DNA sequence: CTGTCCTCTGGC
DNA sequence: GCCAGAGACAGCGAGTCAGCAA
RNA sequence: UGCUGACU
C-alpha cells in the first residue's frame, strides 16, 4: 500500500460499498471472462516427408 | 468541451488536436431568427467561392 | 511520501473477500451506512527504528 | 574519449537492482558534461578574467580645488554567498535550497580596494564594498561545489543536479548562449545598405568583432568608397565616427608613407588602380597637414577629443592614444600589430572589391561563435566596475572642492558615498534579461540575454542549457534566411531541434557530441614554432612574391606569410601536434587553411583560431586513430565518413565518432525516427517539452509556481540506447499502453484518440498540479506599524474552524471558493482579515513555509502556502506519442464495448488509421511491434536512429520476434466486437506504445462570461481569463457575419453586447460635447446656445463618445447630424 | 512512483508480485521466466511489471 | 502548541506574534507547519 | 524590405 | 522647366493562455 | 503597459 521512514505514520478508516463493475471497474469481479470461437483446421492433403 | 459533428470540420478547418471555438449567444429573438433563416449551417452547404459542396463526410 | 487523494485511489483498488449477496445497496445520500449496507476497514501503521 | 562507455542497446535490469535507492559515491559525468558550458565560463569570469578586467581599468584621475587625484582598482574579489553580516548564529554558509524556500537571490559580495593618490606621493589603500553580484549553482564561488551525491540529498538538492543557473528571487534564470559573429577575424561582407553611410560609401566591407580577454568587445568597419580609398568607422559610446585610413595607418606607426604602401600592396604590386589608391589614402589627407606620427596624433586629438570626453589637462597627443587603446582593434596590445591587422583586413576588401574573393556570409556558422555567461557577466561587471569610478568621483568633483588636505579625514566617507551603487544595476540584468549600457557591449541585443528556465520536465530543463538563439531581432524580418539549415551545421546544430513556430530557424540546440570551448592557454610559444615550421615573420624575406604565399593569423595577430608550397605541410605538422597533445598547441587549436585557386573563392591564407568560444566536436582521425576535435570553419575543407565501408584510401580524412552523433539530446531520445517523416520530429522535440512526467524528486523545498507530476511512470520498453546514457528513467515521462490502431467508435476520427474507461478508472496516467502561492504580506500596507501577522483574533465566526489560529489552512485540508485561506491581524489597531479563497478548483494544502528575513529577524509577514489540485486524464486532455501524433481524448469507452481479442487482452488506448497515410510516422507502427515483442519476451529492445538497413529491415527483425512468441510476423491479431460479440472480418494491429500526456488541458483552457467587469476607457469587457474577460469578435468575423447579410446579428455582438450608450446631443448645434447638467427638474442645458428644448438623447457606442473627445482635445469638432 | 495495484487493461492484480519478482530476479533467472513464474501470462501484465520504476525508494530518502 | 520543523535541524519551535522567525539549535529561516490529526475525507475513485 | 508618393534639392 | 538625386515615409494575418518585473 | 515562454 505504501512506504514509510521513521516517525511518518499513516491512520485512516476505510468504507466498503457494494457496486457493480459498470459505474467503476474496482467494482468489477473478474480479470477477464473473455470467449473465443473453437478454431476447426482441416489437411485438405496428406502433408509428409519433412 | 464544445462537441461537433465530423460533416462542419472542413468548412471550420478544425482538427481536434487542440482547437478552442468560440461560441456566441443571440440575446435579441431578432439575431435568433436571422441565425435561424441566413446563418443557418444548412444554408451554408456550398462555399461561395466556386458553389461546391463544403459539407461532406471524411 | 504517498498523497491522500493517491491513497484513497490505491485504496479503493483493492479486492475485499466479503461475498457481495449478503448486502446490499446504500441508499442516494446514505453517508452514515448500516450493518446492511457497508463495512469498515482501520490501517493504523507507524514506522520506527528497531 | 568522454563517449566510450556509451551503452551498446539499451537494458532494464538497472531498476530492479539491489542498489536502486542507494544514492552513489559521484555524480552522474554525463549529465555534468552539459551544463559545462555555462559553469567552466564563469568559473573563469569570476576569478581569473576578473582580475584582467580591473587591470585595464585605466586610473581615474580627476580635478579637485587646484588638485588632481588618482584612483585605481588594484584586485576585486567575490566571495561566496553567507550570512550578512555576522548577526545571523550557527551556519556562515548559505545554501540555494533556500532563496527557494525563501523568494532570494544566491548573491555573493564583491568588494575592491581603491588606492588614492595625490600627486603620486601621498597614497593611502582603502578596502571598498562594491556590490552584491548573483552566483551560479556549482561554480566555484558556490557553497554545493565539491559535494558528492550523498552530502547534496542532506542540503535539499538534487544529487544529480549540474547548476549552471542563476537563482535571481528563487526563479532560477538560465542565460543562453548567444550567437556572435566571430572574434578577432575579419568577415568580409557584401551589404547594400552601407552606401547609406556617406557620399561615396559602396556596398563593400569587412567588419571585425574584437575582444580582450572576454572583458571587452568592439566592433570596427572598414568600408570601401568609389574612389579606391577605404574608411574605418568605429563606435564609442553608441555613436558611429569615421575616420579615413592613412590617419589611422601613420598614428599607430612610426613608418615612412612608403613602407605604409608597400605593405597596402603585398600581394598586388602589378594592380595599378590599387597603386594609384593607396597613394590618395596617404597623400590626400594626410600631407594635407601632418606628416608627422605625433601631428597626425594631435589632429586626431583635437577633433575626437569633446566626445571621447577625455582629461582637459591631458595632451591632444595623449588622447588620440586613448581613441586608439578603446575604440581599434581592442584585442592587440602592440601599435605595430594593430597596424599589421587593419592593413590584412584592408588588403581583404581590396580583393572583395575587385571581385577576386567571396562574399561571408554572416549567417553560415563558419562566420560564426557562441556568447557564453561569463562573457556577459565580466563585460557588465567591468563596465559596472567604470561606471562606479566615475560616480563617486562625480561626487567628489560636486560636493565642496575644498583643501583636500584635511579633506583626507573623509575620504572613506567619500568613496562609500558612491559605493551604495553597485548592487540594483546587476540584478535588472538577471531579473529582467535586458541590457541598460552606455556601450551595448559589442552585442547588437539589449533583450532575452536571459530567461526563466522551467523545470516542467527533466527534457524542458536540459535543453535551457544547450539552447543557441541566433539573435532576438531575427524574430522581426520580412525575409527568412536566418532559418535556412544550411549544410555548414552538420555535427554543431541539430537538424530537427528547433521551436516549430514564430521561434523557428533562429532557436537552434547543440547536438550531443558538440561542445563549446571555454579553456584560456598561454599561446606565447605557438608564434615562435610556427616559424620552426616554415612561416616567415611579418618583417620580411618570404622568399616568394607575397602571391604564392599564404597569410598566417593566430588569434588576431598576423605572423605572416607561409609559403605557399610549405601550407600544406605546416596545416598538416599542426595538426598531429593537437591530437597526439604535443608541443603546447591546445587539444581545440583550429588549423585552417583556406587554399588559393584563380576562382573567387574564400580570402586564402592559414588561420589558427584557439580563442574560448568556438564551438568544436569530436571525430575519431582516421590515420592516427585519436579522436580529433574540430570546428565550425575547420570542418568545411575535410572529408568525414559515417559508417565504415564508407572511408576510402584518399578521400575520408576523418570520420564521425557514432553515426547519430548530427542529432541533438532530445531528438536521440526519439524512437525510430529515421522512419517518420521529418516535420514529425520536428514536433516531437516540441512536444517532449510540453510533457507531463516527474520533474524532480525534492518536493516540500521548490516553492515554484506551477509543478505538474505524473503519479506512475514508467520506462519505455523500446527506447534508444543514448536514453540509457543519461539517466532519463531518474525521472520518467509517459506510460506504455497497448494501442489498438482500428476505426471502431466513430468518436477517434481526424486526430481525436479513444481511452478506455476501466484503464482509466486503475490509473492509466492519472497526475496533479503544485500551485505554490507566496503570501508576502507587506503589501496591503507601507511602513507603518505591523499590520502583518498571521493570526486569527480569538472567536471570529469567518473562521470558526477552517484555519489553526495562526490564520494558515491546516496541513491536509481541501480549499474551494469561498473558504477562507489566511487571516493577517494588524497589531496595534487588532483587527483580522480572512482574505477568502477565490479559485474555482478544488485543492488540498500540502505545506507551508514560513519564511524570515535573511538576518533571522522577520516578523510572520511571509508565508508560501501549497496547494495539490488532482488533474486526471478528462475529456478534451491532449495525450501525444514519441512520434508527433498528438490529440486530444474524445471518449472513454466503456471496458465491456472495447474490441477484446483472442487472447482475453482489450486495448486501452483506441487511434485511429487515418493519421499513417499523410503524416508518414512509419516508426509508430515499428514502436507497437518492437512494444509488444519487448512485453512478451521480457526484453527490451533499442530503437536508435540508423542502426537497421534495407537488408536488415526493422520490420523483418520485429516479425521475427514475433513469430517467435506465437504472435503473427505482421503484428496483427484478430479481434472480437465488444457490441456485436461476432469476430470482425479484418485483422487488426495492436501492440504496445509509450503515451506522453501534455500539460493543455480544457481545465486551464475554457471560458464562459455573461456580464463582469469592463474597461474604464471604452467600457468594453476586460479581455482575460484569470480576470472574467470576454472573447474578442474581431474585424475578419465582422467582415465574415456581414456577407451573411445577417445585420442584427452585428448588431448584436458588437452594440447590444460590448458598449452601448445613450449619449444625447444638442440637435441645433448638432455637438454631443455641449449638453451640460444643471445644479438640484434636471434639464441637460446646451452651453453654447441656451436652450434646453433642443436637447435629444441618442443611443451611440461609448467609444465614439470617447473618439468624439479626443478629437476636441485636437481642436477638431465632431457635428452629427440628428433625425 | 509505486507498483499499481491492479493491471490498467485486465485489472489483474499485481500489486503483490513485486517483491517476488525482485527475489526471483535476485536468484538468478531473467525477467521472461521471472514474469512466468509468477502467473503474468498476456502481455498486458507483463509490462506492468517489466517497465515499472521504483521511485518510492528515491523519494524515501530526503529528510522527514 | 503550533510547531513548525526547521528546515534541516528537524526541531520542533512554536512560533507566535511579535516574535522572529528564527530556529532554535541553529539559525535557519524557513520553518514548515506541522501535520496534526484532524478528519478529512476522500473518495476512492 | 518594397513600391508608390512627395517634398525638396539641385542642376540646367 | 525635365526629370533624375534622393530622403522621408508607411505598411507589414487572426485569436488564445501564462509568469515576472517595473 | 512591457518583456519572455507557449497553443491552433
Ligand atoms: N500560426 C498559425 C498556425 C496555425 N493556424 C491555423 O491552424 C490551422 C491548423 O494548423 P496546423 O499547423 O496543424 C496545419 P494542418 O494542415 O492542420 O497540419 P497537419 O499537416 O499536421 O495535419 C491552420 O491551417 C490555420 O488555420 C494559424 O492560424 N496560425
Ligand atoms: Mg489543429
Ligand atoms: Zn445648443
Ligand atoms: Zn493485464
Ligand atoms: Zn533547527
Amino acid at each position: 500500500i505504501a512506504q514509510l521512514r521513521p516517525g511518518q505514520e499513516i491512520d485512516l478508516l476505510m468504507h466498503c460499498v457494494k457496486g457493480i463493475g459498470k459505474d467503476h471497474a474496482k467494482f468489477s469481479p473478474v480479470a477477464t471472462a473473455s470467449y473465443r470461437l473453437l478454431p476447426d483446421i482441416t489437411l485438405l492433403e496428406p502433408v509428409e516427408g519433412e | 468541451v464544445l462537441r461537433l459533428h465530423y460533416a462542419n470540420c472542413k468548412a471550420y478547418n478544425a482538427d481536434f488536436d487542440g482547437d478552442e471555438m468560440n461560441a456566441h449567444f443571440p440575446q435579441s429573438e431578432l439575431g435568433r431568427a436571422e441565425a435561424y433563416v441566413l446563418a443557418c449551417t444548412d444554408q451554408q452547404y456550398l462555399v461561395p467561392k466556386d458553389g461546391q459542396p463544403l459539407a461532406g463526410l471524411i | 511520501i504517498v498523497q491522500d487523494e493517491i491513497l484513497a485511489h490505491r485504496l479503493g483498488l483493492i479486492p475485499i473477500h466479503a461475498d457481495p449477496r449478503l448486502f446490499e445497496y446504500r441508499n442516494q445520500g446514505d453517508e452514515e451506512g448500516t450493518e446492511i449496507d457497508t463495512l469498515q476497514f482501520r490501517l493504523q501503521v507507524r514506522c520506527t527504528r528497531n | 574519449s568522454r563517449w566510450r562507455n556509451l551503452p551498446s542497446g539499451p537494458s532494464l535490469k538497472h531498476l530492479t537492482d539491489p542498489s536502486y535507492g542507494i544514492p552513489r559515491e559521484q555524480q552522474k559525468a554525463a549529465l555534468q558534461e552539459l551544463t559545462r558550458a555555462h559553469v567552466e565560463s564563469f568559473n573563469y569570469a569570476v576569478h581569473e578574467g576578473l582580475g584582467l578586467a580591473v587591470q585595464a581599468i585605466p586610473p581615474f584621475e580627476f580635478a579637485f580645488k587646484d588638485e588632481r587625484i588618482s584612483f585605481t582598482i588594484l584586485d576585486a574579489v567575490i566571495s561566496p554567498p553567507t550570512v550578512p553580516k555576522g548577526t545571523i548564529c550557527k551556519e556562515a554558509n548559505v545554501y540555494p535550497a533556500e532563496c527557494r524556500g525563501r523568494r532570494s537571490t544566491y548573491r555573493g559580495k564583491l568588494t575592491a580596494d581603491i588606492n588614492w593618490a595625490v600627486n603620486g606621493i601621498s597614497k593611502g589603500i582603502i578596502k571598498q564594498f562594491l556590490g552584491y553580484v548573483p552566483i551560479m549553482v556549482k561554480s566555484k564561488l558556490c557553497n554545493l561545489r565539491n559535494l558528492p551525491p550523498q552530502a547534496l540529498i542532506e542540503h535539499h538538492e538534487e544529487a544529480e543536479e549540474m547548476g549552471g543557473y542563476f537563482i535571481i528571487n528563487g526563479i532560477e534564470k538560465v542565460i543562453r548562449m548567444l550567437i556572435m559573429p566571430r572574434r578577432n577575424f575579419p568577415i568580409a561582407m557584401i551589404r547594400p545598405k552601407w552606401k547609406t553611410r556617406g557620399p561615396g560609401y559602396t556596398q563593400y566591407g569587412v567588419s571585425m568583432h574584437c575582444v580582450r580577454e572576454e572583458h571587452s568587445a568592439v566592433n570596427m568597419n572598414l568600408h570601401y568608397l568609389e574612389n579606391g580609398t577605404v574608411m574605418l568607422n568605429f563606435i564609442y559610446r553608441k555613436e558611429l565616427f569615421f575616420l579615413p585610413l592613412g590617419f589611422a595607418l601613420k598614428a599607430l606607426v612610426s613608418f615612412s608613407d612608403y613602407q605604409i604602401f608597400q605593405e597596402l600592396i603585398k600581394g598586388k604590386e602589378d594592380d595599378s588602380f590599387l597603386r594609384n589608391s593607396v597613394s590618395q589614402m596617404l597623400r590626400i589627407v594626410m600631407e594635407e597637414g601632418c606628416s608627422t606620427q605625433k601631428q597626425v596624433l594631435n589632429y586626431l586629438g583635437e577633433c575626437f577629443r569633446v566626445k571621447l570626453n577625455v582629461p582637459d589637462w591631458y595632451p591632444n597627443e595623449q588622447a588620440a592614444e586613448f581613441l586608439f587603446n578603446q575604440c581599434i582593434c581592442i584585442h592587440l596590445k602592440s601599435n605595430t600589430e594593430k597596424f599589421y591587422m587593419l592593413c590584412l583586413m584592408t588588403r581583404k576588401l581590396f580583393a572583395l572589391a575587385k571581385g577576386e574573393c567571396m562574399e561571408d556570409n554572416p549567417d553560415s556558422l563558419v562566420n560564426q561563435e557562441v556568447l557564453t555567461p561569463g562573457q556577459l557577466f565580466l563585460m557588465f561587471l567591468k563596465e559596472k566596475l567604470e561606471g562606479w569610478l566615475v560616480s563617486i568621483k562625480i561626487a567628489f568633483d560636486k560636493k565642496a572642492q575644498k583643501t583636500s588636505v584635511s579633506m583626507n579625514t573623509d575620504n572613506l566617507m567619500r568613496i562609500f558615498t558612491m559605493g551604495i551603487d553597485l548592487t540594483k544595476p546587476f540584478e535588472y540584468l538577471f531579473a529582467t534579461g535586458n541590457l541598460r549600457s552606455k556601450t551595448g557591449l559589442g552585442l547588437l541585443q539589449d533583450s532575452g540575454l536571459c530567461v526563466v528556465a522551467d523545470k516542467l520536465n527533466f527534457i524542458r530543463y536540459l535543453s535551457h542549457f544547450r539552447c543557441v538563439h541566433r539573435g532576438a531581432d531575427f524574430a522581426k524580418m520580412r525575409t527568412t534566411t536566418v532559418r535556412r539549415l544550411l549544410p555548414e551545421s552538420w555535427g554543431f546544430l541539430c537538424p530537427v531541434h528547433t521551436p516549430d513556430g514564430e521561434p523557428c530557424g533562429l532557436m537552434n540546440h547543440l547536438t550531443a557530441v558538440c561542445e563549446v570551448v571555454t579553456q584560456f592557454v598561454y599561446t606565447a610559444s605557438i608564434p615562435a614554432l610556427l616559424c620552426n615550421l616554415g612561416v616567415t615573420p611579418i618583417d620580411g624575406a618570404p622568399h616568394r612574391s607575397y602571391s604564392e604565399c599564404y597569410p598566417v593569423l593566430l588569434d588576431g595577430v598576423m605572423v605572416g606569410w607561409v609559403d605557399k608550397d610549405l601550407a600544406p605541410g605546416i596545416a598538416d605538422s599542426l595538426r598531429h601536434f593537437k591530437v597526439l597533445r604535443e608541443k603546447r598547441i591546445p587539444p581545440w587549436m583550429e588549423v585552417v587553411l583556406i587554399p588559393m585557386t584563380g576562382k573567387p573563392s574564400l580570402y586564402p591564407g592559414l588561420f589558427l583560431f584557439t580563442t574560448p568560444c568556438r564551438l568544436v566536436r569530436p571525430v575519431q582521425n582516421l590515420a592516427l586513430g585519436k579522436e580529433e576535435l574540430i570546428g565550425t570553419m575547420e570542418q568545411i575543407f575535410m572529408n568525414v565518413a559515417i559508417f565504415e565501408d564508407e572511408v576510402f584510401a584518399g578521400v575520408t580524412t576523418h570520420q564521425e565518432l557514432f553515426p547519430h552523433s548530427l542529432l541533438s539530446v532530445i531528438a536521440n531520445f526519439i524512437p525510430f525516427s529515421d522512419h517518420n517523416q521529418s516535420p514529425r520530429n520536428m514536433y516531437q522535440c516540441q512536444m517532449g517539452k510540453q510533457t507531463m512526467g516527474f520533474p524532480l524528486l525534492t518536493y516540500q523545498d521548490r516553492s515554484d509556481n506551477k509543478l505538474y507530476r505524473l503519479q506512475t511512470p514508467q520506462s519505455p520498453l523500446v527506447r534508444p540506447s543514448m536514453y540509457d546514457y543519461y539517466d532519463m528513467d531518474n525521472y520518467p515521462i509517459g506510460t506504455n499502453a497497448i494501442v489498438a490502431v482500428i476505426s471502431y467508435t466513430g468518436y477517434d476520427m481526424e486526430d481525436a484518440m479513444i481511452v478506455n474507461k476501466a484503464s482509466w478508472e486503475r490509473g492509466f496516467a492519472h497526475g496533479s498540479v503544485y500551485k505554490s502561492e507566496f503570501i508576502d504580506l507587506s503589501e496591503k500596507i507601507k511602513q507603518g506599524d505591523s499590520s502583518l501577522v498571521f493570526g486569527i483574533k480569538p472567536g471570529d465566526p469567518r473562521v470558526l474552524q477552517k484555519l489553526d489560529d495562526d490564520g494558515l489552512p491546516f496541513i491536509g485540508a481541501k480549499l474551494q471558493y469561498g473558504d477562507p485561506y489566511y487571516s493577517y491581524l494588524n497589531l496595534n489597531t487588532g483587527e483580522s482579515f480572512v482574505m477568502y479563497y477565490k479559485s474555482k478548483e478544488n485543492c488540498v494544502v500540502d505545506n507551508i513555509k514560513v519564511c524570515s528575513n535573511d538576518t533571522g529577524s522577520g516578523k510572520f509577514k511571509c508565508v508560501c502556502i501549497t496547494m495539490r489540485v488532482p488533474r486526471n486524464p478528462t475529456i478534451g486532455d491532449k495525450f501525444a506519442s514519441r512520434h508527433g501524433q498528438k490529440g486530444i481524448l474524445s471518449r472513454l469507452w466503456p471496458a465491456e464495448d472495447m474490441p477484446f481479442t483472442e487472447s482475453g487482452m482489450v486495448p486501452d488506448i483506441l487511434f485511429n488509421p487515418h493519421g499513417f497515410p499523410s503524416r508518414m510516422t512509419i516508426g509508430m507502427l515499428i514502436e507497437s511491434m518492437a512494444g509488444k515483442s519487448a512485453a512478451l519476451h521480457g526484453l527490451c529492445h533499442d530503437a536508435t536512429p540508423f542502426i537497421f538497413s534495407e537488408e536488415n529491415s526493422a520490420l523483418e527483425y520485429f516479425g521475427e520476434m514475433l513469430k517467435a512468441a506465437g504472435y503473427n510476423f505482421y503484428g496483427t491479431e484478430r479481434l472480437y466486437s465488444g457490441i456485436s460479440g461476432l469476430e470482425l472480418e479484418a485483422d487488426i494491429f495492436i501492440g504496445v506504445v509509450y503515451y506522453q500526456r501534455l500539460r493543455h488541458m480544457v481545465s486551464d483552457k475554457f471560458q464562459v462570461r455573461t456580464t463582469g467587469a469592463r474597461d474604464r476607457v471604452t467600457n468594453q469587457p476586460i479581455g482575460g481569463r484569470n480576470v472574467q474577460g470576454g472573447i474578442r469578435f474581431g474585424e475578419m468575423e465582422r467582415d465574415a457575419l456581414l456577407a451573411h447579410g445577417t445585420s442584427f446579428l452585428l448588431h448584436d455582438r458588437l452594440f447590444n453586447c460590448s458598449d452601448r450608450s445613450v449619449a444625447h446631443v444638442c440637435v441645433k448645434c448638432g455637438s454631443l460635447l455641449s449638453p451640460l447638467l444643471e445644479k438640484p427638474n434636471r434639464k441637460y442645458n446646451c452651453t453654447l446656445c441656451s436652450r434646453s428644448d433642443t436637447i435629444d438623447t441618442v443611443s451611440v457606442p461609448y467609444v465614439f463618445r470617447y473618439f468624439v473627445a479626443e478629437l476636441a482635445a485636437m481642436n477638431i469638432k465632431v457635428k452629427l447630424d440628428v433625425v | 512512483m509505486i507498483i499499481p495495484v491492479r493491471c490498467f487493461t485486465c485489472g489483474k492484480i499485481v500489486g503483490n508480485k513485486w517483491e517476488a519478482y525482485l527475489g526471483l530476479l535476485q536468484a538468478e533467472y531473467t525477467e521472461g521466466d521471472a514474469l512466468d513464474a509468477l502467473g503474468l501470462k498476456r502481455y498486458c501484465c507483463r509490462r506492468m511489471l517489466l517497465a515499472h520504476v521504483d521511485l518510492i525508494e528515491k523519494l524515501l530518502n530526503y529528510a522527514p | 502548541p503550533m510547531i513548525y520543523i526547521c528546515g534541516e535541524c528537524h526541531t520542533e519551535n512554536e512560533i507566535k506574534s511579535r516574535d522572529p522567525i528564527r530556529c532554535r539549535e541553529c539559525g535557519y529561516r524557513i520553518m514548515y507547519k506541522k501535520r496534526t490529526k484532524r478528519l478529512v475525507v476522500f473518495d476512492a475513485r
